[PDB]
């Protein structure tokens, strides 16, 4: 019980646009661990194949809902902390 | 290297 | 062909975190991110800044480490703003 | 809980 | 969910 | 849990000698994480003082209640599958 | 390797004749390997053999395949973690 | 190094 949480351990309520992203690959819930919203949204890339078939690590995400949430029309993966930053600004940490 | 070892190498 | 992950991530630190670091015993420039959380929780042990009641809550006003994060304390249990303080001290080897 | 215990749940 | 999601879940 | 768990989100029921070791510390269920075995399982040793001053990953544990779980008058926790042998063999895994 | 004390996913392994051809199969080069290679690699194996089940997918089936020379089982399941690694590790021999 | 830190490092 008075074990401390990691960061992936962290509870959050998406904002609508993250929240229909994880819906739309079968999630049916409203508040996620943030280790979730990681697993949800790479099963939405890769389900959607917006993923760059020959440098794979690029996403490109101009005429999707993805786009919005990231604020670009592509954007990389290598790019680990500016896509958490993406994450975090597109929900709420439930206190 | 694959779109799924690139989003595992961030859960 | 194995990409990195955050952890594994090569980072050059600014000055200030680079000071920090050395102070602990690290004595090198280049740093992945494993070890710069490694050598910043040496630090906090180190020097006992943590509240002993409340040992997430950590004290650093007069000290490098507010110097680092601009305010006089910071809680463990926030990763997400750990981490946006400890980047915007060093530049990531890309 | 420690300090060490919290530092350890962000390397 | 598939292989890859079930052996990223052991890298 | 929809998504797939990691080992460290096993579920355990701890046998009679690690269990005990788990209660001294505070920890008052019998089904835990492994993650919360290995959590309770450092504070004892840690509590205990059961490590070697000058090479601290050398734990002793002859006349000790973690010697009966182990089988070894000392152990060092640079050899994790060797921890981890000890963990199962003192646990049923609820599968 | 550094100061900072290693995880398990960095012991440095020597897999044994069928571990190693398993992995040179899959294109790795090398003799020695950190156990989060072997990790890597051996996914990359049961992926390009299509060994998991199409319907459940943590099911491996080895039988017929040289995987299951190294588990010696017809099958193993994904979800049982430390059955994996207990398997890798009789397959090498870790670096002193 | 210290032994929560050598723990640290298998929670």
């Amino acid at each position: 019980s008075q074990i401390p949480a990691s960061e992936q351990e962290t509870l959050v309520r998406p904002k609508p646009l993250l929240l229909k992203l994880l819906k739309s690959v079968g999630a049916q819930k409203d508040t996620y661990t943030m280790k979730e919203v990681l697993f949800y949204l790479g099963q939405y890339i890769m389900t959607k194949r917006l993923y760059d078939e020959k440098q794979q690590h690029i996403v490109y995400c101009s005429n999707d809902l993805l786009g919005d949430l990231f604020g670009v029309p592509s954007f990389s993966v290598k790019e680990h902390r500016k896509i958490y930053t993406m994450i975090y600004r597109n929900l709420v940490v439930v206190n | 290297t694959s779109f799924c070892e690139y989003w595992a190498x961030x859960p």
